[PDB]
Formats: structure tokens, C-alpha cells, sequence
RNA sequence: AGCAGAGUGGCGCAGCGGAAGCGUGCUGGGCCCAUAACCCAGAGGUCGAUGGAUCGAAACCAUCCUCUGCUACCA
């Protein structure tokens, strides 16, 4: 099945195309955006460029970006261009792809908590799960809904979500096997390069206080990887909640040095 | 701890690591590793235990027999005598300087605070050899002249080449004090005779006179961080001097100021320096603790000074005394001078370019090593026996005493005459 | 020592829960009388190590491994 509300694409949309064969024309595709509906590739139009080269040791399992010109919704055809291609640029919809199919394998179980992985009544589940997610409103929206959700911890389990078979179970640790995140972690440099007898000083109440107020919030830490360089890292996964550590560890870099006299640089 | 400060000077291509190990059983070390090109051009630490069975020779623990390890070729076997403990004589220290030319306004400094020597001459070149004379010349300029000359490497070097070189050594320096120094030939590729050289600085090097009555001064020449990389919070320290004190006992928890000073923020001339004041952590010397840091020794005090001093080594040179020292703090100075009618510290087979150097000329940068300092200054007023040196950095003068004045002959500086201040 | 980077076919080096890629040589053959460039198949895979959470680790996690680098030396 598909994520997609629609079963069908429209003229001008941007899918991702998996070349099973070649044969005559060009190759009978299967567009993976839109389930795995039939459409083509050449015999008119695709090329850009002749070179006498097309493949060497690209093989098979490969994939192209492509641009739907004509859709046949009764007949079952979908002609195809990559020419018509420069703002839906190839590299954008690759990495478009690879994010909907892990939100479309979160989607489709969903499943005390084997997964299950299949079958089960194909329309009740795709329309309790992905396609009221399209209805509300709209594909910004639900793509919105859907990252909050990834986060695994941005409010945990909220958002309503109400929904449905149970189906708290799945949600708490199926999900974060099934995505998986990666990972975020991001270091903060700070270089405090001071260089009178009382800027030393300063740099080490600083790094106190800093402790003091790490303790206070609960957050991280500052660690001293060299006599005037200090690292923490901060690991995210609400996204903007490592802005607030960054602010706060800044803030008593900017005051407390200042109060004995300092220079620092961050 | 430490009772003197014997020094092993000498020029390039003699091997350090093997003497040293021999002597002390401590390692000379610092950065690389690559742990010198040649021969060690920093200035090395260490301590050692010098005991006796009732014997001239000196033990290992082991000290039944020591079987060395500096050559497969043959095995080198010597025999101290037999266990049943042994009779602790003293704690001795060294000052491994610099063995190399360029290096020669560290050796000075380093040499400075020492208290005897150890003349490490190398049989592979040149009989007259430059930093033989130049570093004899210092040690009796300083107050010193309880030298022992070594000679360190003359393994695969025949006995005439040897003989000749020793010969035309003490025949130059027929002005500088050397007839009452022995010399040792010795292995350094079978540590042979090395159980005479024990015999030697227990001989020829007491322990000189050290006033503890008066008040303490520590001379600090190397610069180590103990929080180092990877510290953490509450597991702070102090910044630590490796430093000699030539005068008076300074004890644990005292204060202690240095003394050249940090200068007064947006200066608009050349004063005003303000010292930093830091209490005394500890007081280790060797491996073992201590309550008291005795003058003649080279001691690790730990102070409370922060990373940024000890981060590098930027402590090099600096005077520290108990607390509020009287010594003032030059920053424009009175020197004394005479030179030498050669240049000393070079001088080749074809004789160059030990020829007479020209009269100084003002506002010319020369360096001026007075103590343990090591300061650049340029001359202001310049009458024969009364320069006026303006330095950059101010200096501690703890005493008169002298000075030893270079001048930038081409790529480094280059020894030229010494003086006393007035 | 702590710290910034790397772990993928010989080399270069894509890649991330439902896939061991692609570039370069490699070797055969074709086109052509024949080579060359070209084209095709052929040939090259512990994806450091040690596991765990797991329906499944090339992917998450922690450790260990290494060189690439830092204050330049850490009694």
C-alpha cells in the first residue's frame, strides 16, 4: 500500500521510480512514491546528454528520480521523465524517500508488538493510521505531526493521537526500534584563553559556577580536555533543547569571568 | 632528597641516556618521542640514592652482581660485592643541560644552579673541541671548580686518538681551573669504570656550605603542570616549579612571591612590575614526602599558581623568594662588563672563527643572562667598564653577583664576555 | 595522557532497520583485417573489535582497536 491518502499521482509530481528490468522501449518502472503502480521510463524523453555511457558496474536494486508527465488512473500507465528535472533535483527526493519509508513502515504494522507484518484488512488499518494523518491537514501538517512523533521523547507518547487499537504498547518500543534515530550528538567548543594570574582564577570559578548551575537545572556538565579548553557535549532528540544548554553555559562563561576579569572566546 | 647538584654538560654526539641511567637510574626526558634526534637538548631532571656496601662502588637494590644491557655484542658484568643491606650516604641530584650549541643561553641558565659538574667529552671529533673550553670557562665564572671530566666516548675511539685529545684540552685551557680536576676515562658501551667514577664524586664533590638561617630564595628553571589535559573540577591542583634553592630552608605551607613580576596593565613606559604571590602545596623531592625543601637540591614545589604559568614552559629563569624579598626589580640596568679577546664556543679544524670581536655598539639586542634569568636588552649607553642595558622583561637581581653577555654573532647568539652588576 | 577525524572489495569509497555500493584497475569476448578508446559479462566483501536492546545490526548502543591531531611535556 502507500501513506498517501490518494492512490494516484498527478501531473508534475516528483516520485522515486525503481527500475526492476529493461526491456525494448526503456524499463517498466515501479513507482514506490504511489504503492508499487506501473509506469515507464524513455522511449522519447529521459536522455539529457549522449555519451555512450550509461552503466559499468552499476548493477541492480537501483532507483531513479523522475517527474510524472501523463497518469493514466483507469488504464494502469504512468509516462515518465528525468528530463524535465532541475528544481526537483534528484539527490532532495532520494533523501525525501528514505525519510517516508521509514514514517510508511511505522505506518503500516501497527501491531502489538512483534510487528505483524502481514496481512491484516489493508484499508481500516492504512486509513486509521496514515491516511487520517494526510486528512489533517495538510502534507506540511502531517509531515510536522509525524516528526514530533519520531523524536521519541518530544512529548512521549502525546500529541492525539487517540487513536486506536490499543495501541500504547507499540507506540512506547516498537517505534524506536522500527526508525531507528541517529542519534543527534553535537559537541560546544569553548576556548577561555586567558593569561594574567587573576584571568586563570576567573576561568576556574567560572567553570564552578558552571557546575553550581549544571546541578540546579540538571544538565551537563563542562569537561576540561586541555588547561584553557573546555568541551561539553550535548546530545538532542527534542531538537532546540540543546539551544537552552548552550545559552545557559555561555551566559556564566559572559558573567562570571567578567566579575574577576577575563577574556574568553565561544 | 637532594644534598648537591652535580651537572652533565656535553657536546654533541657522546650519548646521554646511557650515562645517565648509569648515574642516576632516572631517565632524561621531555617532549618528543622521539625521545631526542641526537642527544638530549632539553633540560632533563633527575634524583638519585647513593649508597655503600663499605665499598667505593655504589649498588644497585641488586647488589650481588648488575649484568648490563647496553650491548649484545658482549656481555659487561660488574660486581659491587654482596646483600645483606646497604649504608644510605647521601641523596644526590643532577642537571642534565643541553648538549648543543644553539641551546648555549639554556645550558647557562641551567648550569647556573648547579653545584659541581660532569665535562662530557666525546673522542669522534675535533681535539680542542669549541664547548669543552666554552663550558669550563662558565662553570669557574659562576663559582665553581669542582669539574670531573669525563670521557664519555671513546668506545671505538683508539687510545692514541684519545690520549691526544685529552693532552690538547687541558694544554688550552692552561688558564682556566682543570689540574685539579681528574679525568675518567670510561665505557659507555660496556659501562666500564663507572664503579670509579663512584669513588670520584663522593671525593671530589662534598657537600659545600648551605646557609639555612637565611631567608629563602628558589630559583625555578622547568615548568610543570600537575592538572594537565583531562583534569577534573574538584579534582584541582596547583601549578608545580621544578626549581634549586641555593639559600635557606623554605618550608611547607609557606608563602612565596616571584618576583620578576607581571607589568601593570596599559603601561606607557617601562615600570611598573608587581610580583605574584602563591602559598607552598608541597614540597617533593625523589619519590619520598617531605615536610622541609633544605637549600642545595633541586625540589618540586608545588604552589597555588593556576594552569596558564606551568601550561608551557614559561617559568624558566624566574627568581622566587620568601615572602616580600628585598631583591630589586630592574628593569633598566648597570652592567660591569669585560670580554674575551677570542669568541668563545666556536672554533673549527680550520680554526674559525674564534678571531676578536669588534666593540658593542648601541641600540644593539644582546642577550644578558644574569642568575638563572634570561633576558634580552638592548644597550643604551656604551662606555668601556659602564653599559646601561634596557631589558624587556624585568629582572630580579638577588645579588651583584655576575652575568654572562652574548651577542648575536649570525643564526644564535654566541658568548662574548661576562661581568659582575653594580 | 585527554582531545578533532577515520574505519567498506586492491585502491577510491555510496550507505543506513526490512539492500554489500560505485569508481578504478582486474580477466574474457565483441565491434574492426587488427590494436586503441568502447561495450559486455567475468573477478575483488570479518563494512575494526566486543556484545546488548531486537521479529533483524552494514544501521542503535556502550566499550575496546588503530592512525590522523592537540597544551607542546604534564614532579
Amino acid at each position: 500500500c502507500r501513506f498517501y491518502q490518494h492512490k494516484f499521482p498527478e501531473v508534475e509530481d516528483v516520485v522515486m521510480v525503481n527500475v526492476r528490468s529493461i526491456a525494448e522501449m526503456g524499463a517498466y518502472v515501479s513507482l514506490l512514491e504511489y504503492n508499487n503502480i506501473e509506469g515507464m521510463i524513455l522511449l522519447s524523453e529521459l536522455s539529457r546528454r549522449r555519451i555512450r555511457s550509461i552503466n559499468k558496474l552499476i548493477r541492480i536494486g537501483r532507483n531513479e528520480c523522475v517527474v510524472v508527465i501523463r497518469v493514466d488512473k483507469e488504464k494502469g500507465y504512468i509516462d515518465l521523465s528525468k528530463r524535465r528535472v532541475s528544481p526537483e533535483e534528484a539527490i532532495k527526493c532520494e533523501d525525501k524517500f528514505t525519510k517516508s519509508k521509514t514514517v510508511y513502515s511505522i505506518l503500516r504494522h501497527v501491531a502489538e508488538v512483534l510487528e505483524y507484518t502481514k496481512d491484516e484488512q489493508l484499508e481500516s488499518l492504512f486509513q486509521r493510521t496514515a491516511w487520517v494523518f494526510d486528512d489533517k491537514y495538510k502534507r506540511p501538517g502531517y509531515g510536522a505531526y509525524d516528526a514530533f512523533k519520531h523524536a521519541v521523547s518530544d512529548p512521549s507518547i502525546l500529541d492525539s493521537l487517540d487513536l486506536n487499537e490499543d495501541e500504547r504498547e507499540v507506540l512506547i518500543n516498537n517505534i524506536n526500534r522500527r526508525l531507528t534515530p541517529q542519534a543527534v550528538k553535537i559537541r560546544a567548543d569553548i576556548e577561555v584563553a586567558c593569561y594574567g594570574y587573576e584571568g586563570i582564577d576567573a576561568v576556574k570559578e567560572a567553570l564552578r559556577a558552571g557546575l553550581n548551575c549544571s546541578t540546579e537545572t540538571m544538565p551537563i556538565k563542562i569537561n576540561l580536555i586541555a588547561p584553557p579548553r573546555y568541551v561539553m557535549t550535548t546530545t538532542t532528540l527534542e531538537r532546540t533543547e540543546g539551544l537552552s544548554v548552550l545559552n545557559q553555559a555561555m551566559a556564566v562563561i559572559k558573567e562570571k569571568i567578567e566579575e574577576k576579569r577575563g577574556v574568553f572566546n565561544v | 632528597q637532594a644534598t648537591i647538584n652535580i651537572g652533565t654538560i656535553g657536546h654533541v654526539a657522546h650519548g646521554k641516556s646511557t650515562v645517565v641511567k648509569a648515574i642516576s637510574g632516572v631517565h632524561t626526558v621531555r617532549f618528543k618521542n622521539e625521545l631526542e634526534r641526537n642527544i638530549t637538548i632539553k633540560l632533563g631532571y633527575a634524583n638519585a640514592k647513593i649508597y655503600k656496601l663499605d665499598d667505593p662502588s655504589c649498588p644497585r637494590p641488586e647488589c650481588y652482581r648488575s649484568c648490563g644491557s647496553s650491548t649484545p655484542d658482549e656481555f659487561p658484568t660488574d660486581i659491587p660485592g654482596t646483600k645483606g643491606n646497604f649504608k644510605l650516604v647521601r641523596h644526590v641530584s643532577f642537571v642534565d643541560c643541553p648538549g648543543h650549541d644553539i641551546l648555549m643561553a639554556t645550558m647557562l641558565n641551567g648550569a647556573a644552579v648547579m653545584d659541581a659538574a660532569l665535562l662530557l667529552i666525546a673522542g669522534n671529533e675535533s681535539c680542542p673541541q669549541p664547548q669543552t673550553s666554552e663550558h669550563l670557562a662558565a662553570i669557574e665564572i659562576m663559582k665553581l671548580k669542582h669539574i670531573l671530566i669525563l670521557q664519555n666516548k671513546i668506545d671505538l675511539v683508539k687510545e692514541s686518538q684519545a690520549k691526544e685529545q685529552y693532552e690538547q684540552i687541558l694544554a688550552f685551557v692552561q688558564g682556566t681551573v682543570a689540574e685539579g680536576a681528574p679525568i675518567i676515562p670510561i665505557s659507555a658501551q660496556l659501562k666500564y669504570n663507572i664503579e670509579v667514577v663512584c669513588e670520584y664524586i663522593v671525593k671530589k664533590i662534598p657537600v659545600p656550605p648551605r646557609d639555612f638561617t637565611s631567608e629563602p630564595r628558589l630559583i625555578v628553571i622547568r615548568s610543570f603542570d600537575v592538572n594537565k589535559p583531562g583534569c577534573e573540577v574538584d579534582d584541582l591542583k596547583g601549578g608545580v616549579a621544578g626549581g634549586s634553592i641555593l639559600k635557606g630552608v623554605l618550608k611547607v605551607g609557606q608563602e612565596i612571591e616571584v618576583r620578576p613580576g607581571i607589568v601593570s596593565k596599559d603601561s606607557e613606559g617601562k615600570l611598573m612590575c608587581k610580583p605574584i604571590f602563591s602559598k607552598i602545596v608541597s614540597l617533593f623531592a625523589e619519590h619520598n614526602d617531605l615536610q622541609y625543601a633544605a637549600p642545595g637540591g633541586l625540589i618540586g614545589v608545588g604552589t597555588k599558581i593556576d594552569p596558564t604559568l606551568c601550561r608551557a614552559d614559561r617559568m624558566v629563569g624566574q627568581v622566587l623568594g620568601a615572602v616580600g624579598a628585598l631583591p630589586e626589580i630592574f628593569t633598566e640596568l648597570e652592567i660591569s662588563y669585560f670580554l674575551l679577546r677570542r669568541l668563545l664556543g666556536v672554533r673549527t679544524e680550520g680554526d674559525k672563527k674564534a678571531a676578536k670581536v669588534q666593540k658593542l655598539s648601541k641600540n644593539e639586542v644582546l642577550m644578558v643572562n644574569i642568575g638563572s634569568l634570561s633576558t634580552g636588552g638592548r644597550v643604551s649607553a656604551v662606555k668601556a667598564d659602564l653599559g646601561k642595558i634596557v631589558l624587556t622583561n624585568p629582572v630580579c637581581t638577588e645579588v651583584g653577583e655576575k652575568i654572562a653577555l652574548s651577542r648575536r654573532v649570525e643564526k644564535h647568539w654566541r658568548l662574548i664576555g661576562w661581568g659582575q652588576i653594580r
